[PDB]
C-alpha cells in the first residue's frame, strides 16, 4: 500500500523550457540485494491510454526520445524533459512495482502557456427537428484560443458548457455551448446573442441573430 | 505490432456482472504476464488485477472476491470478470501486456473499454443537426443518451481538421454532446456533409444528414 | 423564412 505523491498540482510551460517532475513516495522502492529502483513513469495524451515513458526510475522505454531523462532513487525520483514541445501536452503519472498493490500518485497537469489567441465564435439556431420532438437549445462555439481563461454570456436559467482539452497541434482550447430552452418559451422572445470576453477583448466579440421565425 | 483489444465493457446496474475480453494478437502470448488497470471518473489509475507467466493471480483489495483474472494462452485472450459491481467501479478498464518476460510491468495497453454502473436505462440518442463571406460552419448535437459513449464522425469520418468534438456533460441521466467542423464557404452545402453517430449497446447506428434549414412556414 | 442559414 505504498502512497505515490506527484507535486506540483498544476503547471504551465512554453515550447523549449525545461521541466521538473516530482515523484515522492511512502517507501523505498530500492532493493538492497539488486541496487534496483522499482518505479515508473507514464505520459497519457488525452483520449488514449498512457505510454511507458520511463522504468527502473531511469531506463528509456524504446522509442522514447532523447529529452526525456529518469533519475532519482528510494523515496524521491525525478523525470527529465530537456525541451519541451507540444508533442507533450498531456499528463505525466509516476508508478511503483515493488509491492501489491501496484500505485499511481496524482498525476501533474502541464498547461502550455504560448500566445494569447483569438477565439472564433459561431452561433447556431435550434434545428428544424429538434422543435418538432419537444425542445430548443442554440449553440455557439468557441474555436482556436488561448488562454482558456474567457467565461461568456438575458435570462440565464439553465445552460451547459464543455472545454476541450488543449489541443496538441496549436495549443489552444475550445468550448460549447448548450443554451436548451423549452421549445414555446423560444418564440416568447426573439433576439438571441451569446458574447464572448477574452483576455485580449477588452471590447467584447459577438455574434447573434433573431428568431427567423419573427 | 503489439495489439490489445478490450471488448464487452458498457452498464450494469450495480452488484451486477460483467465478463471483460482483451484480444492480444503480435507476440508469444504464454511468455508475457499480464494485467489489468482502471481510470476513475476523476481521471485518477488504479490497478487492479495481475495474472503471471503461470496463473499466479494478484488483485487489489477493494475487488477482492468480487473480482476474478483470467487468461486463456490458447486463443490469446484475458479476461476481467466483475461480480457485485459498486458504484465506485464506474471507470475505463485497460487490459496490460507484460513489458518483458519478467513481471506485470504496464508495457502496453489495450484502448480501454468503459464500464458504467448506475441503475439508470439504456437509451438510445437524439441527433440534432446544427445548420447555419470567408468559412462556414455546423454542427451536431447529441441530446440525450445513455450509457455513456457515443463516437462521433463526419462524411463516415473522411472530416479531418476542423472538428472540435466535445466531452459529454451527464444531466438527469442523459449525456449532451455537441461538435464543431468547418470548411470555406465554397464547401458547404457544395459537397454533402453528414453527422456519423454510433451509440453502443442500445446496437443504434445514426447518420443525420446536414441540410440547410429551408423557407417553409404556411 | 429560414432566416439565412449564413
Amino acid at each position: 500500500d505504498i502512497v505515490m505523491s506527484q507535486s506540483p498540482s498544476s503547471l504551465a510551460v512554453s515550447v523549449g523550457e525545461k521541466v521538473t517532475m516530482s515523484c515522492k513516495s511512502s517507501q523505498s522502492l530500492l532493493y538492497r540485494g539488486n541496487q534496483m529502483n522499482y518505479l515508473a513513469w507514464y505520459q497519457q495524451k488525452p483520449g488514449q491510454s498512457p505510454k511507458l515513458l520511463i522504468y527502473w526510475a531511469s531506463t528509456r522505454e524504446s522509442g522514447v526520445p532523447d529529452r526525456f531523462t529518469g533519475s532519482g532513487s528510494g523515496t524521491e525520483f525525478t523525470l527529465t524533459i530537456s525541451s519541451v514541445k507540444a508533442e507533450d501536452l498531456t499528463v505525466y503519472y509516476c508508478q511503483q512495482y515493488y509491492t501489491y498493490p501496484r500505485t499511481f500518485g496524482g498525476g501533474t497537469k502541464l498547461e502550455i502557456k504560448r500566445a494569447d489567441a483569438a477565439p472564433t465564435v459561431s452561433i447556431f439556431p435550434p434545428s428544424s427537428e429538434q422543435l418538432t420532438s419537444g425542445g430548443a437549445s442554440v449553440v455557439c462555439f468557441l474555436n482556436n484560443f488561448y488562454p482558456k481563461d474567457i467565461n461568456v454570456k438575458e435570462r440565464q436559467n439553465g445552460v451547459l458548457n464543455s472545454w476541450t482539452d488543449q489541443d496538441s497541434k496549436d495549443s489552444t482550447y475550445s468550448m460549447s455551448s448548450t443554451l436548451t430552452l423549452t421549445k414555446d418559451e423560444y418564440e416568447r422572445h426573439n433576439s438571441y446573442t451569446c458574447e464572448a470576453t477574452h483576455k485580449t477583448s477588452t471590447s467584447p466579440i459577438v455574434k447573434s441573430f433573431n428568431r427567423g421565425e419573427c | 505490432e503489439v495489439q490489445l483489444q478490450e471488448s464487452g465493457g458498457g452498464l450494469v446496474k450495480p452488484g451486477g456482472s460483467l465478463k471483460l475480453s482483451c484480444a492480444a494478437s503480435g507476440f508469444t502470448f504464454s511468455t508475457y504476464a499480464m494485467s489489468w488497470v482502471r481510470q476513475t471518473p476523476e481521471k485518477r489509475l488504479e490497478w487492479v488485477a495481475s495474472i503471471s507467466t503461470g496463473d499466479n493471480t494478484y488483485y487489489t483489495d477493494s475487488v477482492r472476491g468480487r473480482f476474478t483474472i483470467s487468461r486463456d494462452n490458447a486463443r490469446n485472450i484475458l479476461y476481467l470478470q466483475m461480480s457485485s459491481l459498486r458504484s465506485e467501479d464506474t471507470a475505463m478498464y485497460f487490459c496490460t501486456r507484460g513489458r518483458g518476460d519478467r513481471g506485470d510491468l504496464f508495457g502496453y495497453w489495450g484502448q480501454g473499454t468503459l464500464v458504467t454502473v448506475s441503475s439508470a436505462k439504456t437509451t438510445a440518442p437524439s441527433v440534432y443537426p446544427l445548420a447555419p463571406g470567408s468559412s462556414v460552419t455546423l454542427g451536431c448535437l447529441v441530446k440525450g443518451y445513455f450509457p455513456e459513449p457515443v463516437t462521433l464522425t463526419w462524411n463516415s469520418g473522411s472530416l479531418s481538421s476542423g472538428v472540435h468534438t466535445f466531452p459529454a456533460v451527464l444531466q438527469s441521466d442523459l449525456y449532451t454532446l455537441s461538435s464543431s467542423v468547418t470548411v470555406t464557404s465554397s464547401t458547404w452545402p457544395s459537397q454533402s456533409i453528414t453527422c456519423n453517430v454510433a451509440h453502443p449497446a442500445s446496437s443504434t447506428k445514426v447518420d443525420k444528414k446536414i441540410e440547410p434549414r429551408g423557407p417553409t412556414i404556411k | 423564412p429560414i432566416y439565412d442559414i449564413n
